[PDB]
């Protein structure tokens, strides 16, 4: 897996491959990785996929709950409530998880939660087995306040990158766009970013 | 922020009288008209739609409710009593009988876990009995088409026919009368309409009448094919077309 | 809080009675009728149906005849309801103990442990007591043939010929008159029939009305036969004693 | 009759008057208001000095819940602190799974379904309170007022206990005098007077002001006590206006 | 007379608690309506707020259940609110569990199967509350669903619930009468919010500003109320034709 | 086992291999590894046997209680979440895996289950022992726009790929189709290519050829009566 | 009247007869008088006997080497409460190193005895405490009334008579008060208040219980010949 | 240390013309050690067969349950159970322990009272139903009997023929098996008559 959420001027993008692996046998080479907890809140999944979408769920209902009773959450909100089930089910789980959402107050936002259960902000975050062949990259490459279009360059680049050289990571580059305009789903095939 | 009501709320009185029952059963009194007929080859279950206002959607409540594919019931009484009774209902058929056995429970197998439920409420801490009594018709294997009443109480009996709440003494009477051990089961809901018809005081069609029946399986409503066995639900809730035909013939 | 509602059903009167026992036991007397006689031979059970509808049907009715095992059966008198509950108990004791000991469960063990549930409602639980007289026909290896009753207090005891229901006090009396020790089965399904037939508040007994059994120790061979009574069985046996 | 023995009954009216001989404990305690202002909200309470013996500014009425939110109440005084523990427990855990401290209308409905819980069962005891509170969270300033029912609302002036009318005459004023808005500073004046002027209802005794507020400019957003010269000032301000 | 007090049988055969809630649920004075369009279901209610320390903004007995779900109440608001507060913990509970949200049919038998349980159960007395149930369902399309203090609950073509309930029930009555259809034939919720305000008008015969009315709307895949300003464009509208 | 599911035009379709063993030994020649969920929602199980075949039954059972209870058709992923919900509260103990496929009012659905509680959305599936022979011809042969006769060959394909390469699948091909609009139909021995050929002799004893020490007869009925 | 079954029901006038009643009990028992200056804090208190073979009953307790109380009322629901508050003072010393703070010790009496008063079966507590304690904001002076209002005072008086011991440290509050590094006189003032409570039975060695507690001196009770010094 | 093979034994049962047939051997051992020659391990509820193979405990213990389950069923249902129903009934109550499973191979076998349809049906330890049209075999013999009846069986076999055809496949799989033998039991059933026959075999 190769996974990223960046912030950018207008907002934040997240970033993922498509490969799900049991050993080497490929399970699904056009995975959804990209998965919803609220309108402009998503996350970016790694590690044990029955735990992360088993967490996902559960946040995407207790976000619900929450706008039903005190308005949309902020993105610190969702990272926290992420956190709150990762850390104290630490001994039970394996999740990786990368928190990105858009506020018109805060703007772009991301938030990584490794398997600790422990919480970051960052300008931009990468996870998952194909991020290690990547951190001389886009630490080198990264920049704040970029455009929208640079800003999927740079993670088209990266995970480009990732899937090259991880065995696990691999098919499709799907990537999911915050900004206050809304929602906007893009996808990248073999051919168009192998030749990069 | 506690439940103290953990004595019985329904006693004995010193004649003997349990007053919760018997007050249960002045509620179903006052109910509306609903009656059941068994003849050799079904069994028909009927009531009025009392519609409690003209721009309520009479066909969004159903008095008629499925239990079993082969199981169905009628109430007199108290209806968000009977709402309940029937999702209580159709899930013992499940977890004491569909989870263990494979195949749905017979008709008076199904009864008895209802008159079950509704005694417990006549005995258990800090309840009343439920307002209601209940006709269920039904058919199984060995058992063949039957016809049960469930009152307050939990009591049960089996009927040839039968009619329970407002006008079940001059129902009854009626049903006697026409009653006997040859009917076809169209010449059931031929009698079912006229028996109800006495009963009733404004409008008499398809939209003011609820009316099912057991009969013939029905492969047609099963929904899926490839399975010999499962042949369909013997349950079916006439359509208010197919009520306004036979109003015709009458 | 609650205790201004709690009836309070499991205290003593001033007089040293159990107050919801004695009206349960004043339910029970307006119940139908039900008769147990214990011959040398066998056992027979006979009771009077309280509800005569020409539209009910009989053949697939049981309101006061239950079989609790292939050996032993009882006769209620009260709240049908209640007595199920009771019987399913009844029941389930007696494949515990076949279970355990790989033997059919004892009449008195079966009836001792039926009392003792009802005796908890009246000592403990806040909760009203079953409305319930059940008469018990068994049979075992160690005392034969066995009549017993029971009733919401709890308390049991057993019996030659007995009644539970309505009219007893009249139903004891004839029974009393009539029954003898050298009695045999064919001769006690005549008196249990005149007795019933001279008691009831009806204007006459017919088979409709009835639910009647025996256990027999004159199945194939030595063993115990159970016979519930079908509607046109009733029928003939009626017209054979000269009932009808 | 026999429907106002046990709480949780309907009368025939559709009442349950448990809950109204709950109010009749709030109406007899001490005056209590609060003032929606700018930025903020100001929380002021009347104490009656029972006696000399009382050690002044020592039996300190109003209290925090979380570092924003002040709470004040008439009634009996045990039943008040009950709810703001609960209150504290409610925001404790709010803080807990959502990080961010608890918005004041996500806390008002908090308190809300915690006292008509209390109106449910005949095995509890409605509470004896009227509970004035409120403060700054992310959306601005809000101030609430909750009824021993479990009703509560949003209010610009809110004000109970024994001089209720009183308090909220001269709450309506401000209403109408200030329609562009009122100060924090203003507001703990304005407090000190009214308290002042509703102390006419229990004048036998005389009594010790004691105000709190929370403003985004004055006390950045958190819960403050007025104390040493700001309060002598407002007291000051309250008796020359009487007078 | 302890019959009276708790949820037991009177000798009539009646609930006497479950009578003295439905009496509760006037307490406020306020009447609502639901009507049905085409693509939606606009829900209006009366808006009182007599004291001027009041914050009107605050002061609402209509609630986003859902997304999808709207829920006004008749009754007093902290029985509302019991009720507003559980709805929104089923509906999501239910998007959890099953996997879609929770349809405006369902909630309400759910809520009025938890009323039943009041009626039945002496501890908990029920709530002196009517709940009325809008959406426009995925499958069923514009629904309204009401429920009460018994327990008891049903779909309609269109609603009125509070002290007048009766004048406005006619009054839609007699409009249904003449159109023929289950719904109000429009296209646009504006419309149809400037019908229901108008009929509603006519019923109670008193006329409405701004801070008067309080609306709710429910379109595919969204509920929403209405501002001041929204609800004012409406009454300018209905006024000049 | 080989079990396969693929989408269409307007349906999705199921298919199954109809082989159970035990390590090394074939248990049953000919069972059902298409469970039934409600009218038109399907599952096909590997894995466990008995937890297969458990868990589809336990949320069948529930599927059919909620849609007596909301009045609507059963939606596939409603069982989805049920499956999921009630495999991962188990860690994976309860060792089946499935693919669940029907219709409902929102579409069509295909979806696949593993034993700790991860759910993927497909366009073609398949798992068990011969999920790589069956993937293999999914992978070659399977396009957008399906016809119901060219869905059927290419699913009956992928289960054929498993049942003769894979020794874990065998025996006979079982397909359910679950089209739009239409009553599901439930394909039992589809295929039948692995009828076992005639015998070369008839091993019937003759009569009393076997030693017999003593003999009696069973009373299996109630009471022998007087 | 009909409102005073039980401690869940209201009065039609809001009052709660339960814990009135409670209040009662209180008036019924022993005086006992608490006092303080900005250095000292004193408890005195008449103890009461049964006859003249019995023993006089004791009427202080104490709660930490810093604080302690005296009761008037029921004992039992006394030694229900100081328990309370020993483990109270004991779980601040054990797990953050603190003593208990005689204010925060006043609210989780407070607390305790609110929980009585709004939950049915339960009763109110039958007792009013006077806690005396020195912490790290000086002398304090604190009564506890089982309806759960507990007051910071300078001085106090609770049970029979206790208003002629009351009015007595409302005149005298500005001397004693200023008693600041004198134990013996803060003693003698609070002996000479609780006397305003006296009738016929005047102050013997056996009858008197004094304790106090302040800035270098623990909390520490004197009875018997002890206390003969101040008769 | 495997509980289904201590004790030993094995169960078959085969489908003919308008009849059934169950057979078990009867040994009951401790590993090596013999311990009974007697332990039949074919019991019968109204009309309907169960043989059980596996931990002797077991074995006992699920005869007495199915005794105890289908003398309730037969109160409260008027009527015996039968095959198709029993079948669901084993397979419940043996997932039902799950986790800490009964070590077992049951295998039922009757024919329906009122189709008059010949049943048989075997399970895994844990509830899994394999029903067949031909032959159901279960225990330590197992992969013997599975030999011995896929050659031996043939459909139809009049009782009298199905007999012999059942007896030699048990008779020849029990003798290549340690843990089986010591004597062996044959049922015939037909719609209304059992015949029940003990085999000769050798005692080794
Ligand atoms: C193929 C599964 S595979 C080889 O993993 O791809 C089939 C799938 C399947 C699904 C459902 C059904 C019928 N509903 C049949 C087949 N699975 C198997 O064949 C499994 N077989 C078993 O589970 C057998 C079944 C018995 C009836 C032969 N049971 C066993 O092998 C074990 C089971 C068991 C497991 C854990 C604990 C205890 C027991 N038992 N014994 N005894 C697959 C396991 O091979
Ligand atoms: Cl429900
Ligand atoms: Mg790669
Ligand atoms: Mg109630
Ligand atoms: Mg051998
Ligand atoms: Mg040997």
């Amino acid at each position: 897996t190769s996974i990223m959420a960046v912030t950018f001027k207008d907002g934040v993008i997240l970033g993922a491959d498509s490969r799900t692996t049991t050993g080497a046998y490929i399970a699904n080479r056009v995975t959804d990785k990209l998965t919803r907890v609220h309108d402009k809140i998503w996350c970016c999944r790694s590690g044990s996929a029955a735990d992360t979408q088993a967490i996902a769920d559960i946040v995407q209902y207790h976000l619900e709950l929450y706008t039903s009773q005190y308005g949309t959450p902020s993105t610190e909100t969702a990272a926290s409530v992420f956190k709150e089930l990762c850390y104290e089910n630490k001994d039970n789980l394996t999740a990786g998880i990368i928190v990105a959402g858009y506020d018109d107050k805060n703007k772009g936002e991301v938030y990584t939660i490794p398997l600790g259960g422990s919480v970051h902000k960052l300008p931009y975050a990468i996870a998952g087995s194909g991020s290690t062949f990547i951190y001389g990259y886009c630490d080198k490459n990264f920049r704040e306040n970029m455009s929208k279009e640079e800003t999927v360059d740079f993670i088209k680049h990266s995970l480009s990158q990732a899937i090259k050289w991880d065995g696990s990571s691999g098919g499709v580059i799907r990537m999911v766009v915050l900004t206050a305009a809304g929602v906007e789903r893009l996808i990248f095939y073999p051919d168009e970013y192998e030749q990069l | 922020m506690t439940d103290r009501y953990s004595f019985s709320l329904t006693t004995f009185s010193p004649s003997g009288k349990l007053g919760q029952i018997d007050y249960a059963l002045t509620a179903v009194k006052q109910g509306v008209t609903s009656l059941g007929i068994k003849a050799t080859n079904g069994v028909v279950i009927a009531t009025e739609k009392k519609s409690s206002s003209p721009l309520a959607m009479s066909e969004t409540l159903s008095k008629v409710s499925l239990l079993t594919p082969d199981i169905g019931a009628v109430y007199s009484g108290m209806g968000p009593d009977y709402r309940v009774l029937v999702d209580k209902s159709r899930k013992v058929a499940h977890t004491s009988y569909k989870r263990i056995y494979g195949e749905y429970p017979p008709t008076k197998l199904l009864v008895s876990e209802v008159a079950k439920i509704m005694q417990e409420a006549t005995q258990s801490g800090g309840v009343r009995p439920f307002g209601v009594s209940l006709l269920i018709a039904g058919h199984d294997e060995f058992n063949g088409f039957s016809l049960y009443q469930v009152d307050p109480s939990g009591s049960y009996f089996p009927w040839k026919a039968t009619a329970i709440g407002k006008g079940s003494v001059a129902a009854k009477t009626f049903l006697e009368k026409r009653w006997n051990d040859e009917l076809e089961l169209e010449d059931a809901i031929h009698i079912a309409l006229l028996t109800l018809k006495e009963s009733v005081e404004g409008e008499f069609n398809g939209d003011t009448i609820e009316l099912a029946i057991i009969g013939d399986e029905n492969p047609d409503l099963l929904g899926y094919t490839g399975i010999p066995t499962d042949k369909g639900p013997r349950f079916r809730k006439l359509t208010s077309q197919e009520i306004n035909d036979r109003l015709e013939a009458l | 809080g609650s205790r201004r509602y709690d009836s309070r059903t499991t205290i003593f009167s001033p007089e040293g009675r159990l107050y919801q026992v004695e009206y349960a036991l004043e339910s029970i007397s307006h119940a139908g009728t039900a008769i147990g006689i214990m011959a040398s031979d066998g056992i027979v059970l006979a009771a009077e149906r309280k509800v005569t509808s020409t539209l009910l049907e009989q053949d697939t009715s049981t309101e006061k005849l239950y079989k609790l095992n292939d050996k032993i059966a009882v006769a209620v008198a009260g709240l049908t309801a209640d007595a199920e509950i009771l019987i399913n108990t009844a029941r389930i004791h007696a494949q515990n103990y076949l279970k355990t000991y790989n033997e059919d469960i004892p009449v008195e063990i079966l009836v001792r442990r039926l009392s003792d549930i009802k005796q908890g409602y009246t000592q403990h639980g806040g909760l009203r007591p079953f409305g319930v007289s059940f008469i018990y026909a068994g049979y075992d290896d160690r005392y034969g043939y066995q009549l017993y009753t029971s009733n919401p207090s709890g308390n049991y005891t057993g019996w030659k010929a007995i009644s539970v229901g309505a009219n007893t006090s009249a139903a004891q009396t004839l029974l009393q008159m009539d029954y003898k020790d050298d009695m045999k089965v064919d001769d006690a399904i005549e008196l249990a029939l005149k007795t019933l037939s001279k008691t009831t508040d009806s204007s006459a007994l017919t088979y409709d009305r009835l639910e009647f059994a025996t256990i027999r120790k004159g199945a194939n061979d030595g063993e115990v036969y159970q016979k519930i009574f079908k509607p046109q069985e009733i029928k003939d046996i009626l017209v054979k004693t000269g009932i009808t | 009759t026999g429907y106002d023995l046990s709480n949780s009954v309907f009368s025939p009216d559709g009442r349950n008057f448990q809950v109204e001989y709950a109010v009749k404990a709030v109406e007899n305690g001490t005056t209590s208001i609060g003032i929606k202002c700018n930025d903020g909200v100001v929380f002021a309470v009347e104490k009656l000095i029972t006696s000399k013996l009382l050690v002044p500014q020592k039996n300190v009425k109003i209290q925090v819940v979380d570092r924003h939110i002040g709470c004040v109440y008439s009634g009996l005084i045990p039943d008040g602190r009950h709810l703001v523990n609960r209150g504290r427990e409610e925001a404790a855990s709010f803080k807990k799974l959502y990080k961010t401290p608890i918005p004041i209308p996500a806390f008002a409905d908090r308190l809300g379904q915690y006292v008509q819980a209390h109106t449910l069962y005949n095995s509890v005891r409605p509470f004896g309170v009227s509970t004035i509170f409120g403060g700054v969270d992310k959306n601005g300033a809000h101030l609430y007022m909750l009824e021993p029912s479990g009703s509560y609302w949003g209010y610009k002036g809110a004000a109970t206990g024994k001089g209720r009318q009183s308090a909220k005459a001269e709450l309506e004023k401000l209403v109408d005098h200030h329609p562009e808005g009122l100060s924090a500073r203003e507001a703990v004046k304005q407090a000190a007077k009214i308290i002042y002027l509703a102390h006419e209802d229990n004048k036998e005794k005389d009594f010790e002001l004691e105000i709190s507020w929370c403003s985004l400019s004055e006390t950045n957003g958190l819960h403050k006590f007025v104390k040493g010269d700001l309060l002598q000032e407002a007291i000051d301000f309250a008796q020359k206006e009487i007078n | 007379g302890y019959d009276r007090h708790i949820t037991i049988f009177s000798p009539e055969g009646r609930l006497y608690q479950v009578e003295y809630a439905f009496k509760a649920t006037n307490q406020t004075n306020i009447n609502s309506l639901a009507v049905r369009g085409k693509d939606c279901t606009v829900v209006i209610s009366q808006k009182k707020v007599p004291d001027k320390l009041l914050d009107p903004t605050t002061v609402s007995y209509i609630f986003c259940i859902s997304r999808t779900i709207g829920m006004v109440v008749n009754g007093p608001i902290p029985d509302a609110r019991n009720a507003a507060l559980r709805a929104k913990a089923e509906a999501a509970e239910f998007r959890y569990k099953y996997g879609y949200d929770m349809p405006c049919d369902v909630l309400a038998k759910r809520m009025a199967n938890l009323s039943q349980i009041y009626t039945q159960r002496a501890y908990m007395r029920p709530l002196g509350v009517i709940l009325t149930f809008v959406s426009v369902d995925e499958e069923l399309g514009p629904s309204i669903y009401k429920t009460d203090p018994a327990g008891y609950y049903v779909g309609y073509k269109a609603t009125a619930t509070g002290p007048k309930q009766q004048e406005i029930t006619t009054n839609l009555e007699n409009h249904f009468k003449k159109s023929k259809i289950d719904h109000i034939n429009e296209e646009s919720w504006e419309k149809v919010v400037e019908f229901a305000i108008t009929h509603m008008i006519d019923a109670l015969g008193t006329e409405f500003s701004k801070n008067d009315l309080e609306v709710g709307v429910a379109t595919k895949d969204k509920f929403f109320t209405l501002s001041a300003e929204n609800i004012e464009e409406r009454l300018v509208a209905i006024a000049e034709q | 086992t080989t079990i396969a599911g693929l989408v269409f035009q307007d349906g999705v379709i199921l298919g199954a291999d109809t082989r159970a063993t035990n390590d090394s030994v074939v248990a049953d020649k000919s069972c059902e590894k298409i469970h039934f969920i409600a009218p038109k929602i399907y599952c096909c199980g590997a894995g466990v046997a008995a937890d297969a075949e458990a868990v589809t039954q336990l949320i069948g059972s529930n599927i059919e209680l909620h849609s007596l209870y909301t009045s609507r058709e059963p939606r596939v992923v409603s069982a989805l979440q049920m499956l999921k919900q009630h495999l991962f509260k188990y860690q994976g103990h309860i060792g089946a895996y499935l693919i669940v496929a029907g219709v409902d009012p929102t579409g069509s659905h295909l979806f696949s289950i593993h034993a700790h509680g991860s759910t993927d959305v497909g366009y073609y599936l398949s798992l068990g022992s011969g999920s790589l022979a069956a993937m293999a011809v999914l992978e070659s042969h399977w396009k957008q726009d399906l016809t119901k006769e060219e869905a059927i060959k290419l699913a009956s394909d992928a289960i054929q790929a498993g049942i003769w390469n894979d020794l874990g699948s065998g025996s006979n091909v079982d397909v359910c189709v679950m089209e739009i609009g239409k009553d599901a139909e439930y394909l039992r021995n589809y295929l039948t290519p692995n009828v076992r050929e005639e015998k070369q002799k008839s091993y019937k004893f003759p009569r009393g050829t076997t030693a017999v020490l003593k003999e009696s007869i069973v009373n299996i009925c109630d009471i022998q009566e007087e | 009247n009909n409102y005073d079954g039980d401690t869940v029901t209201f009065s039609p006038t809001g009052r709660l007869f339960q814990v009135e009643y409670a209040l009662e009990a209180i008036k019924q028992g022993s005086v006992t008088v608490g006092l303080r200056s900005n250095t000292h804090a004193v408890l005195v208190a008449l103890k009461r006997n049964a006859d003249e073979l019995s023993s006089y009953q004791k009427k202080i307790i104490k709660c930490d080497e810093h604080m302690g109380l005296s009761l008037a009322g029921l004992a039992p629901d006394a030694r229900v409460l100081s328990n309370y508050l020993r483990q109270q003072c004991n779980y601040s010393s054990l797990v953050f190193n603190r003593k208990l703070a005689v204010e925060r010790a006043g609210h989780l009496l407070c607390d305790k005895a609110q929980k009585n008063t709004q939950s049915y079966g339960g009763r109110p507590y039958g007792v009013g405490l006077l806690i005396i304690g020195y912490d790290k904001s000086g002398a304090h002076l604190l009564e506890f009334q089982p309806s759960g209002n507990v007051t910071e005072l300078y001085g106090t008086a609770i049970g029979a008579r206790s208003q002629g011991a009351k009015t007595y440290l409302e005149r005298t509050l500005d001397t004693f008060i200023k008693i600041d590094g004198n134990p013996d006189e803060l003693i003698k003032a609070g002996v000479e208040a609780i006397s305003q409570s006296l009738r016929d039975e005047s102050l013997t060695v056996d009858n008197l219980s004094i304790a106090i507690v302040g800035k270098d001196t623990p909390f520490t009770i004197y009875d018997g010949e002890a206390v003969a010094k101040y008769i | 240390s495997d509980p289904s093979s201590i004790n030993g034994g094995i169960v078959v049962a085969m489908t003919g013309k308008d009849c059934v047939a169950i057979a078990c051997d009867l040994r009951l051992g401790s590993q090596s050690l013999g311990v009974s020659n007697k332990f039949e391990k074919i019991f019968h509820y109204g009309h309907v067969f169960l043989g059980i193979t596996g931990l002797a405990t077991d074995v006992t213990t699920l005869n007495e349950m199915f005794r105890y389950k289908t003398n309730l069923y037969k109160l409260k249902e008027e009527r015996a159970i039968e095959p198709e129903t029993f079948t669901q009934l084993v397979s419940s109550s043996l997932y039902e322990r799950r986790f800490g499973p009964y070590f077992v191979g049951p295998v039922v076998a009757g024919i329906n009272s009122k189709s008059g349809k010949p049943f048989i049906a075997g399970f895994d330890l844990i509830g899994c139903i394999d029903e067949a049209k031909d032959f159901i075999v279960s225990g330590t013999a197992s992969d013997q009997l599975f030999g011995m009846c896929e050659s031996l069986y043939e459909p139809n076999l009049e009782p009298e023929d199905l007999f012999e055809t059942i007896s030699q496949a048990l008779l020849n799989a029990a003798d290549r098996d340690a843990l089986s033998g010591w004597g062996a039991v044959v049922y015939i059933i037909k719609k209304d008559e059992v015949v029940k026959r003990y085999l000769k075999m050798r005692q080794d």
